[PDB]
């Protein structure tokens, strides 16, 4: 169903861009080509600075940089929260979990931190 | 000249000083404009303003 | 004629035509802003209340301001002396005229009153004919559409 | 024209700095952040902006002294 | 400060070109034109709730001496003078609600309270605390129910304070819950959605209150009221 | 009459509609808010303060200060002023 | 009073407001870009919002160099969450200084464990008291004393604020318990 | 103006990819690339408006967030994606959204 | 009057509409903001008092006269809204029923109440049964309009 929807898409996009590859002269082979290609790409010191006294209070730099985890891309309809927990309202979306794809087109949605 | 208090007792008719001879009140009109005209003359006099 | 009604009518309307520019005044007003409507505030009842209730009771009519130089004294406190008087008092009727001095023809008894106005019964004052009653069985239309 | 003000308020600057210094167009381009404002708009500017400009103070081979002419 | 002209001999009255008789007319008291202008506002919002000239003459008086003070004139205008107003129907001992006085206004519920309570801090003044029979009155009026009911309501609520049934609870609700009770006791049986459209409560709000109060109904009810519905049938909602 | 709004129904609209995202402007953004007036001011030679408030978002005053730097200002009937960057 | 000890139920403090300057100015939009666990929305308000769970609490920091710290249980803490907030700016390389650090306002709260008639407390008290439980269902103290705010309510609930030092709010309660005793249900 | 974020995707840098080879083979222009990916995000934008109609349901544990530029983003630790018809659990996932 | 001229002169020609002036200096789209109001039948109610309380209850004439009132009763309007905006909505309609303001009643009309009751009923009302009506009440006073 979702592969489908990815099918879709390479119509839809090769479709409207096959005008723009005319508009350049560039021959529809490179079309077919790039098709075929994104296919198989597809699967004192006290009063100033007591501060060090706080020294450590670090977390890790390990969840941002290095993305090892899976990411989502959406959207966002609308954020609340009450203290400690947090209130998500979110749209549109694009999600890759251990491997597979999958979309929705609302996601709601409660966080503790 | 303004006429004398006696020309213009007013009237009260109860409150208190509700009773300004209308006559007065004209009075209070005239004095109020020739302040503003004077004021005029004093500060940024026009022209057609003072016509 | 006119009467209660169309003198009535010619107030209301002028009121209530007045009372729509008020209207429109406070809907712009609302919209200026950056909108805040309510239509049940924008109607300022007064226009209507009071301004009935104060040209009746003066005796007045319709601006104040202005309007007030001939028809003045159409509204009167009712005389009760006996039970004649207020007969007789609702039932007078008055043409409008001059004022101090005037000598000419509507003054005296012209024959088309016959069965319409009283013979004799009108002050014996200043307004000696001027001021008139309606004889006993006289009527008066209220009028309708011609259609 | 918005373009052409960016140039005389960076000129007015410099005047202001204390230099009337002298630069070619590519510079003043350059320094205004305005070299992409194409060919077409740099032709206006060598043939109106920089020559038909009632005050523009030309020396050695290149355009100064934009904001003022009355007084030395 | 002065008198006023205005058009009409027909003319001459130059203009002598344009088309404007002699002159304009010229204004007078600016600084305070916006106070006659809360004037104005005030007898507006008097007379769309009815009220009698002493109310606004005491409303007006308020108003003048907050102005005077020149001690809240930050605050908007319509605010203060719609707070004015509600301190006035306090005092003569008829309160209006909050609610009531934001409905014929256009300011918030919230910033006539406020205000309020700065006009309290301003003239260094307080008022009596309302109760239950200051609006009984009036409701049940407007729902066109009979007098022995209005006064049997009148001692259920009475009482109801009494008992001290209600803690944890509003006497506005409470009128408004012994209305109900009251009104389903009689042939009238007004409904919950009528009666929260007179009162301006929540309908949920007076359900819970009657929840709250049903279990002493038959002690609060007077013993000369001529029964329609026995208690032991009155229903539960 | 006055089934009781306690917040007027329109009012409570119009708290809506700045319930999203307003009360903040950019000024703060200078040299791309000049990039604006710059885009403007090619459109025309002259505009009404109005004009500009709408098209850069911004606070008034601090504005004025950029048109005192880079501008003058025409005014003519009525108040009716226009700012224009001294073409030449 | 000694006598009436069984007042001394020392009131809870929950809540604490102190202010704090960094010496520095700063850019919020690259400190939102930066930093975790923050938040920044200059299209709604100029401060950075930032949040540890430490001694649990939260900071919003200017761009003036200003900042407000809050939701300490106590002082002690709220200097040393103030410190931590601090700390991590030093650790953005940024100027970071421990200057001008203020207690602003303490909270407090307790319960007296008994039911009370507000309609007596308003009627005798007048002049300070407001109450009006058609808008609030509270009753609000103002005492001229340690210039504190009293909330009032049927449980016998309290909470008291606009302190500036703990032993205001015990002050406070010592002398107005008594009362609330004499209008016991 | 549809948001560049999808290109940030498998599916959007498989293309940026597919495209990048057309640009070393010479085929192609960088700016032509760049209007085939402008259509490609109005597009599946499109796609998502009329074909995608779908929703999920999730709860977990908040590990770090932000904000700027009108741009949320989070990263969160052991979250559950839960579905009528399916479940998803996770260790941790970023979720960034932008309106 | 009551049952016509005030019915005709509210229907007669008086729709308003009013369009805001936005869109300015920018504009595009598809929207200024455009409303109309429109007024239709009119319905009077009998002669009421507000007493302080905020309670309304039946005027008696006598009463009227003795603690000086004005015998009028309240007129209240149909009103509609119409948002036929410049596009996308065009069957936004919604009606009320409002009041206006209070018009003065003329005494033993057929709007006012004693003309409904008996010679016994009206005797218990302290009002005379031969007294003829006729006359509006103002302010305590009677008042009576001079044809």
């Amino acid at each position: 169903t979702v592969p489908k929807l990815y099918r879709s898409v390479i119509e839809d996009v090769i479709n409207d861009v096959r005008d723009i590859f005319l508009d350049d002269g560039v021959d529809e082979q490179v079309l077919m080509e790039l098709k075929t290609l994104w296919e198989n790409k597809l699967m004192g010191q006290v009063e100033e600075e007591p501060l060090n006294s706080e020294d450590d209070v670090s977390d890790e730099e390990g969840q941002e940089l290095f993305d090892t985890e899976n990411v989502v891309v959406c959207q966002y309809d609308k954020i609340h929260r009450s203290k400690n927990k947090w209130k998500f309202h979110l749209k549109d979306g694009i999600m890759n979990l251990n491997g597979r794809d999958y979309i929705f087109s609302k996601a709601i949605g409660d966080a503790e931190w | 000249p303004v006429p004398p208090l006696s020309v213009r007792p007013a009237v009260v008719m109860q409150g208190s000083a509700r009773n300004q001879d209308d006559l007065t009140h004209k009075l209070a009109d005239i004095v109020k404009i020739n302040n503003q005209l004077r004021r005029n003359e004093q500060n940024g006099a026009a022209a057609h303003v003072i016509a | 004629l006119d009467l209660a009604g169309p003198l009535l009518a010619f107030l209301f309307r002028g009121m209530f035509k007045n009372l729509l520019k008020e209207v429109r005044i406070y809907a712009q007003k609302f919209i200026d802003r950056g909108k805040d409507f309510n239509l049940e505030l924008a109607i300022k009842t007064r226009i209507i209340s009071d301004g009935l209730k104060y040209s009746l009771a003066t005796g007045n009519w319709g601006d104040q301001k202005k309007a007030h130089q001939a028809r003045a004294g159409v509204s009167q406190v009712l005389n009760r002396l006996t039970f004649a008087s207020t007969l007789s008092h609702l039932r007078r009727l008055n043409s409008p005229i001059g004022r101090d001095g005037k000598l000419a023809k509507p003054r005296q008894l012209h024959n088309t009153l016959w069965g319409m106005v009283c013979p004799a019964e009108t002050p014996e004052g200043h307004a000696v004919g001027l001021v008139k009653n309606l004889a006993l069985m006289a009527y008066i239309s209220v009028g309708s559409q011609p259609s | 024209f918005g373009v052409l003000a960016k140039i005389v308020n960076y000129m007015k600057t410099r005047h202001q700095r204390g230099d009337t210094h002298p630069l070619t167009l590519d510079e003043i381009l350059d320094e205004t952040q305005h070299l992409d404002i194409g060919l077409k708009q740099k032709q206006w500017l060598m043939t109106e902006a920089l020559v038909n400009n009632p005050k523009i103070e030309v020396i050695d081979g290149k355009y100064a002294f934009k904001p003022k002419y009355n007084v030395r | 400060l002065s008198t006023m002209i205005g058009k009409g001999t027909g003319a001459a009255s130059f203009d002598e070109f344009g088309n404007s008789k002699y002159q304009n007319r010229r204004t007078m008291s600016s600084s305070d034109r916006a106070m006659m202008n809360a004037f104005k506002e005030i007898t507006t919002m008097a007379d769309r709730i009815n009220l009698p000239r002493n109310i606004v003459d005491r409303t007006n008086n308020l108003f003048k001496q907050v102005y005077e003070q020149k001690s809240l004139k930050g605050r908007a205008n319509d605010a203060i003078a719609s707070a004015c107003l509600y301190i006035a129907c306090r005092q003569e001992g008829v309160p209006r609600t909050f609610k009531e006085i934001c409905a014929v206004s256009r300011i918030s519920k919230k910033e006539i309270g406020r205000c309020f309570k700065l006009i309290l801090k301003a003239l260094e003044t307080s008022v009596d605390l309302i109760t239950t029979g200051d609006f009984m009155s009036r409701f049940c009026s407007n729902l066109c129910l009979p007098k022995q009911v209005q006064m049997a309501a009148t001692h259920i609520a009475r009482k109801a304070v009494e008992l001290d049934l209600v803690p944890g609870r509003s006497p506005i609700s409470v009128a408004a819950a012994a209305i109900y009770m009251a009104s389903q006791a009689s042939a009238e049986k007004r409904t919950q959605k009528e009666i929260g459209d007179i009162a301006g409560v929540a309908d949920v709000t007076i359900r819970q209150s009657y929840r709250l109060i049903y279990p002493r109904a038959p002690d609060l009810f007077p013993t000369d009221f001529k029964f329609d519905t026995p208690v032991d049938k009155l229903p539960q909602l | 009459t006055n089934y009781k709004p306690v917040a007027n129904h329109q009012y409570n609209i119009e708290y809506e509609r700045k319930k999203k995202e307003d009360g903040k402007r950019a000024r703060a953004d200078k040299q791309h808010v000049l990039d604006m007036l710059f885009s403007a001011f090619e459109k025309h030679q002259y505009y009404n303060l109005k004009d500009l408030v709408d098209i850069t978002k911004q606070p008034v005053v601090y504005l004025k200060e950029i048109l005192k730097e880079i501008g003058v200002q025409n005014v003519k009937g009525i108040h009716k002023n226009t700012w224009e960057l001294k073409p030449e | 009073t000694p006598a009436s000890e069984s007042s001394g139920i020392v009131p809870q403090l929950q809540n604490i407001v102190s202010t704090v300057n960094l010496g520095c100015k700063l850019d919020l939009k690259t400190i939102a870009l930066r930093a975790r666990n923050a938040e920044y929305n200059p299209k709604r308000f100029a401060a950075v919002i930032m949040r540890i769970r430490e001694p649990r609490t939260t900071a919003l920091i200017f761009s003036s160099g200003k900042m407000v710290c809050t939701g300490a249980k106590s002082e002690e803490q709220s200097r040393l969450a103030a410190r931590k907030y601090a700390r991590v700016v030093q650790k953005l390389g940024f100027p970071a200084k421990f200057l001008d650090f203020k207690i602003q306002n303490m909270v407090g709260s307790c319960d007296v464990k008994f039911p009370i008639r507000l309609e007596g407390l308003v009627l005798t008290h007048q002049q300070f008291s407001s109450y009006e439980p058609e808008l609030f269902p509270g009753l609000i103290y103002r005492m001229i004393k340690p210039r504190i705010v009293l909330l009032i309510f049927v449980s016998g609930k309290v909470v008291l604020t606009g302190a500036k030092v703990r032993a205001e709010i015990y002050e406070a309660f010592e002398n107005i318990y008594p009362i609330l005793k004499g209008f016991r249900k | 103006m549809a948001y560049q974020l999808y290109r940030n995707t498998t599916l959007g840098n498989s293309l940026q990819e597919s495209l990048d080879e057309l640009i070393q083979s010479q085929q192609i222009t960088p700016q032509l690339a760049l209007q085939v990916l402008l259509q490609f995000d109005k597009a599946i934008n499109a796609a998502l408006a009329q074909r995608v109609r779908n929703r999920v349901n999730f709860r977990g544990s908040l590990n770090t967030y932000r904000f700027c530029d009108n741009v949320w983003t989070f990263v969160l630790n052991d979250v559950e994606f839960r579905e009528v018809t399916e479940l998803i659990k996770v260790d941790k996932v970023k979720i960034v959204a932008c309106d | 009057f009551i049952q016509m001229s005030v019915q005709r002169i509210v229907e007669d020609a008086p729709p308003i509409d009013l369009q805001a002036e936005a869109q300015h200096a920018s504009g595009e789209v598809e929207e200024p903001p455009r409303y109309l109001l429109k007024f239709e039948q009119i319905y009077l109610s009998k002669p009421t008092h507000w007493e302080r309380d905020g309670a309304p209850s039946p005027m008696m004439p006598n009463e009227a006269r003795l603690r000086n009132l004005t015998y009028s009763a309240p007129l209240y309007v149909d009103i509609t809204k119409t948002v036929i905006k410049e596009g996308e909505e065009q069957l936004q309609t919604q009606h009320q029923k409002t009041f206006i303001g209070k018009i003065p009643i003329m005494l033993r009309s057929t709007y006012c109440l004693l003309n409904g009751l008996t010679d016994r009923d009206l005797c218990e009302l302290n009002e005379c049964p031969l007294d003829p009506g006729g006359y509006f009440i103002i302010n305590g006073s009677e008042k009576v309009l001079i044809a």
